[PDB]
RNA sequence: GGGGACGGGUGAAACAGGAUGAUCCCGCCGAGACCGCCGGCCGCGCAGGCGCCUGCCAAGACCGCCUCUGUCAAUCAAGGGCGAAGGCCGGGGGCUAGAAGGCGAUCAGACACCACCGUAUUCCCGGCCGUAAACGGUGCCGCCCCGCGGCCGGCGCGCGCGUCCCGCCGGCCGCCCAGGGAAACCGGGAGGCUCCGGGCUCUGGGGGGAGUAUGGCCGCAAGGCUGAAACUUGAAGGCAUU
């Protein structure tokens, strides 16, 4: 179930059993990688670029066609985001919750949400540091979070 | 550090004299007066209280009227909003 | 009308009865008689009856159509005492209490909106309207409950019908529109597209503010029978 | 000669009062309590029956051939049921020959009411 | 020196001559050096502006209100004290206002007032704490401190006077028509003592 | 509520006992 | 509304990452006069004399000037800098500024 | 033990509910516990309704019917016989006795 | 303004209100609470809790998904936050209800219940408190789990087609077959357990003494949290039957 919520919901994408380029596929692996870089230049978060390739184009799974996941392709060209996107999205959510709370000190429920989002940021950050994706130097500073977004 | 354990932090000067209630009220009132509030125009927290009712930005050099121990009193802040909403309605 | 003609009790030993007449739009103009103490030091009787408020049923106001709108009532306040006859202007309307109660039911959603409207004249009035949801014909479930999207859309809809109906019209036009029930009807047609609805009626309309000396407004309201328009 | 009779029913006493349509001037007033010496009998319909009979003579003298009926209980935070004398009030007027015009509830019902006497435990009688 | 409220020197042009007149105004909270202020029937609605009381919308907090028009300042001119505009009678040209005591007075709509609540608000909240901060406080004002209780004074100095024990010896409440030297106790006291629920 | 009334008596005795302790402190 | 607000935030971030930007009035006026500026973004807190002067030089160079919400600190947070930034000039943009005239 | 599995309160997924009042007791009862009946009845006594209607000068004026809701507390209802103490088997039935009037 | 003898209250009463015209009616104003009927085997929320209008601001579960990441998870001493009510401490405000307090009936007494008046409080704002039969008297994550019904949300399939039919997922519920239990009853578990072992925290070990003494900490206090022993005793308790 959800770490900070009591919901037991299971909405999960299930990838196809046969990992193959679509029968209707007409594009090379490099062609997809060159397209991916253009969206990376646009700055689109990696989850979004996968959605765009699936909906705007028709590559259902990048691994099936290119042979690599989108983040691995970004890392190869050095077009990877410095913070793994998953941490960035929580950090951005925490920044907004902090801003709303600064206007209202009476929103006790909002403070509750801030503790959980910040706790998730700290938990995920430790994993990234251990993996070496992020530096041992990384520490979460609420004060520097907005600056960290850039 | 932690030279004074309790809220005697700004009230250490008064010593044993004056009673706890007095000092407790002073601990809140004097902490705010001494503190540097943000400048509305400077955008720096360099506003300090020159005199009761007078707070001056140390960067812009602008002098702004305000409450005695706080740059913005809550009743004035409410009226500022009420006047803005009433003006925009009368517009 | 008894004391002016002959003997009645100690208070009504010196009292008068004055005819009260309602606006031109209504089929039976006469409302009734008003008891009033005779002229005194400063208490001139006509000045005493200048601002008395009568509560008339639409069935009494427009008889021969009682079965429809028997519930709807109109509060009317005298503005002039000319001809010895009180001339009244519309000051409020409300549906009867017996009907208000019959409007609510379990397993229904009630939408009440209040919208103050500045009229094309001087008067400022708040239109209180009510609507209820009703079971769709198939209805596998037993509850006429709708999702928020229908609730918001329907309430947005109610404001819009008033916006293009009672939003910019003068008080005599409003009296005809609330009497023929025209504006109540418009909300239902708009609501009918939005959802299955019942009881979409303007329940109350109150005079929030009155332009002073609406004597000219009382000429049009009372004697402009020729300008029925 | 239309007029309106407001009939407080409530409990404790019954008030039968006929007035002008405006309500500004009272043609007549009577109370169930005036008729009965015992305090408990004041809301009872027998006291009320004698009471509206007395009012009929006064009101019919002052014209008032026809009356409209508005009937209210204590209302507000109390009862909301007319209680005892209310049923008699229309009946005695019908015996008198006053003609009914329209009947209505004048209960002062409260949207979002103020607190009522009794406490959370209630009247522990 | 005397006022616990800041005063502001606002310089307006001189219509009569070529000079720039300097006027001392009570400074409503938020007034800033450099703020432009407009005065008149057509004046705008920002904190600081002085406009006829009728013009100001109902609910605004207004300071230095005029009891009668062209009195150049009369009510709500102390720290954090505001007057609320309650209503505007169009027929009588009279505007009701709630003074900082709560009492309501009707003022000609022609009278002028400044938009805003006076600064130095919340000053009373701070305890004076020492006798010295009181001495320094009334040096600026009149010689009205230290105060000797009358029951400490000898019989000849105060009506409360002195006996073998310090007691007033008679009801503190004194008649409204007490002669100049007699009015020393609580005067015209409708009620006395701490009761509570006094809102009635 | 005898349990409630018993804890009120204990709380009263505990107030008096602490106050008496203070007099001889 | 906030869908657009995200686009302004993403343009500012991507300009900071790739593209040439100038922080501050002295740099802004120097670039606007020489026409190096492509877009001018000004904080609401900017002094009301500075606002009217930049507005005129911007009219002369036909360079669009927009107000960024309010407070130089807020512009600063969007440029990723703790110091306050009253005027930010976009000389070149890594993410095309369709919101050049937002 | 648990006399009622509903614990005497139609409270599900709620934690706390609004408060209501016994009409006669004026007691405070949770809304879930309150008996809650809806009664629609004639404004005039039904015995006098026909005569009043005939006397009513208005053509086709239906007698107004009062619409009100009466809520009582458990203690209040048992004394007023709004609901009756029932046998352990009879408690499980949830259907109105003898088939809202 | 009206009209003229009672009115309140009750189980009956009595006290306080009435010719200074009450009650009652009608307009009018002020003040503060409070969201009625719709309103629930409705829902949301981490619990405590949550219902006027128009906005404004950040959220949250769920579903749908060939989106991204790649064990980032679970339960949790210490530590942090939240926590109904009443209480407190500074500021407001003040209708109503109303601990105290006063009265009026009752009774042997009544000083209690019922009436009448009424302060703290209730309401707001900044703190403190840290407790409730805070209960669903059932910790949390995980799996299996027998059918039958309702309800809420999201989605899908099918057809006349309608807020239809059938599912799926997440909830909120009722009835139960097995099983279980000392039973009452649980059965979406209190089942899969004397044929006893998924993981992890908390607490209990006959009844009093006693949540007392004392020591610590915390609190402005009220008190909270921790917490005995000496000694006494053969019972205390649960659920059912008569």
């Amino acid at each position: 179930g959800r770490m900070h919520s009591k919901g037991k919901g299971i909405s999960r994408s299930a990838i196809p059993y046969t990992r193959a380029p679509a029968p209707w596929n007409k594009y090379t692996p490099e062609d997809v990688c060159e397209q991916i870089c253009k969206l990376a230049k646009k700055g689109t978060p990696p989850s979004r670029i996968g959605l765009i390739l699936r909906d705007q184009f028709a590559i259902g799974q990048v691994k099936n066609v290119t042979g690599s996941k989108i983040v691995r392709i970004l890392k190869a060209k050095g077009l990877a985001p410095e913070i793994p996107e998953d941490l960035y999205c929580m950090i951005k959510k925490a920044v907004a919750i902090r801003k709303h709370l600064e206007r209202s000190r009476r929103d006790k429920d909002s403070k509750f949400r801030l503790i959980l989002v910040e706790s998730r940021i700290h938990r995920l950050a430790r994993y990234y540091r251990q993996a070496r994706r992020l530096p041992p130097t990384f520490r979460y500073k609420s004060d520097q979070a907005a600056a960290l977004l850039a | 550090m932690a030279k004074r354990t309790k809220k005697v932090g700004l009230t250490g000067k008064y010593g044993t004299r004056y009673g706890r209630a007095a000092r407790k009220q002073l601990l809140k009132i004097e902490t705010s007066q001494k503190a540097k509030y943000t400048c509305p125009f400077c955008a720096k927290d360099k506003v300090r209280r020159t005199a009761c009712g007078i707070w001056t930005c140390r960067s812009c050099s602008k002098t702004m009227a305000g409450g005695a121990y706080s740059l913005h009193t809550e009743p004035a802040n409410a009226a500022r909003a009420t006047i803005r909403r009433l003006r925009l309605a009368r517009e | 009308k008894k004391i002016t003609q002959r003997k009645n009790p100690d208070p009504y030993l010196k009292k008068e009865w004055y005819p009260v007449i309602a606006p031109a739009h209504f089929k039976s103009r006469h409302i009734g008689q008003t008891p009033v103490t005779k002229t005194a030091g400063l208490r001139v009787a006509t000045d005493v009856i200048n601002h008395r408020v009568y509560e008339v049923n639409l069935g009494d106001l427009n008889p021969g159509a009682e079965d429809l709108n028997g519930n709807t009532k109109f509060y009317l306040q005298t503005q002039l005492v000319s001809d010895g006859k009180c001339l009244t202007n519309f000051h409020g309307m409300d549906i009867t209490r017996h009907k208000y109660g019959s409007l609510f039911r379990k397993g229904c959603d009630c939408i009440d909106v209040f919208m103050d409207i500045p009229t094309t004249d001087g008067y400022l009035l708040r239109v209180f309207v009510i609507a209820f949801t009703d079971r769709f014909r198939f209805q596998r479930r037993k509850n006429c409950h709708v999702k928020g999207r229908v609730i918001r859309m329907m309430r947005a809809g109610i404001y819009e019908t008033l916006h293009n109906e009672l939003g910019k019209v003068s008080i005599p036009v409003l009296v005809t529109k609330l009497s023929n029930f025209e504006v109540n009807a418009k909300l239902t047609e708009a609501l009918q597209k939005i959802t299955m609805c019942r009881d979409v009626m303007i329940r109350r309309v109150k005079v929030v503010k009155r332009p002073r000396n609406t004597m000219e407004l009382l000429s049009t309201m009372h004697d402009s029978n020729q300008v029925r328009n | 000669a239309f007029a309106v009779c407001h009939i407080y029913a409530g409990k404790n006493d019954t008030f039968i009062h006929v007035t002008d349509l405006s309500g500004r001037e009272t043609i007549g007033r009577v109370s169930g309590g005036m008729k009965v010496k015992r305090h408990c009998d004041e809301p009872s319909a027998y006291a009320a029956m004698q009471a509206t009979q007395d009012l009929i003579e006064i009101i019919t003298d002052r014209g008032i051939t026809a009356v409209h009926i508005k009937i209210r209980a204590d209302g507000g935070t109390g009862k909301r049921v007319y209680g005892q004398g209310g049923s008699a009030a229309i009946r005695a007027l019908v015996r008198g020959g006053i003609k009914i015009g329209r009947i209505e509830d004048s209960t002062p019902i409260p949207t979002d009411r103020t607190r009522h006497k009794g406490g959370r435990r209630g009247r522990r009688l | 020196r005397g006022r616990g409220a800041p005063l502001a020197r606002v310089q307006f042009p001189n219509m009569r001559g070529e000079g720039r007149v300097n006027e001392l105004f009570i400074a409503p909270e938020g007034m800033y050096t450099g703020q432009e202020v407009f005065s008149g029937n057509k004046a705008t609605l920002h904190i600081g502006n002085i406009l006829p009381v009728g013009n100001i919308p109902e609910g605004t907090y207004v300071c230095n209100v005029e009891e009668k028009p062209m009195d150049r300042g009369c009510l709500a001119r102390a720290s954090g004290t505001y007057c609320l505009v309650v209503a505007h009678n169009m027929e009588t040209n009279k505007t009701r206002i709630r003074l900082p005591s709560g009492q309501k007075k009707l003022i000609s709509s022609k009278a002028r007032a400044m938009i805003g609540l006076v600064a130095g608000g919340g000053r009373t909240d701070k305890p004076l704490l020492k006798a010295g901060n009181a001495y320094h406080k009334y040096k600026a004002k009149r010689n009205c401190w230290p105060v000797v209780r009358g029951v400490a004074m000898n019989p000849v100095d105060h009506p409360h006077g002195g006996g073998n024990h310090q007691h007033i010896g008679v009801s503190s409440c004194v008649p409204r028509n007490a002669v100049p030297g007699q009015k020393v106790g609580l005067i015209a006291a409708r009620r006395t003592g701490c009761s509570g629920g006094k809102r009635r | 509520m005898r349990a409630k009334w018993a804890k009120k008596r204990m709380r009263k005795l505990k107030r008096k006992r602490r106050h008496m302790k203070a007099r001889s402190k | 509304t906030k869908k657009a607000q995200d686009s302004i935030s993403l343009t500012l971030t991507l300009v900071v990452k790739s593209g040439k930007y100038t922080l501050g009035t002295d740099q802004a006026i120097r670039n606007i006069r020489d026409g190096k500026a492509q877009l001018v973004f000004m904080a609401n807190n900017c002094p009301p004399l500075v606002k009217s002067q930049v507005d005129y030089l911007c009219h002369l160079s036909k360079t669009p000037v927009r107000v960024f919400a309010g407070s130089s600190r807020e512009l600063g947070i969007a440029v990723g800098r703790q110091f306050n930034v009253s005027i930010m000039t976009i000389l070149e943009a890594g993410d095309a500024d369709l919101t050049s005239i937002l | 033990p648990v006399k009622r599995r509903n614990n005497g309160r139609s409270k599900y997924n709620c934690g706390h509910t609004n408060i209501v009042r016994c009409q006669n007791c004026h007691r405070c009862v949770p809304k879930d516990k309150v008996i809650k009946r809806f009664t629609i009845r004639n404004i005039v006594d039904n015995t006098i309704a026909d005569d009043v209607l005939n006397a009513c000068v208005i053509q086709g004026f239906a007698i107004p019917k009062l619409y009100n809701k009466v809520q009582y507390c458990v203690s209040c209802s048992i004394h007023n016989h709004i609901v009756r103490v029932r046998s352990r088997e009879d408690r499980k039935i949830r259907t109105p006795p003898k088939r809202n009037s």
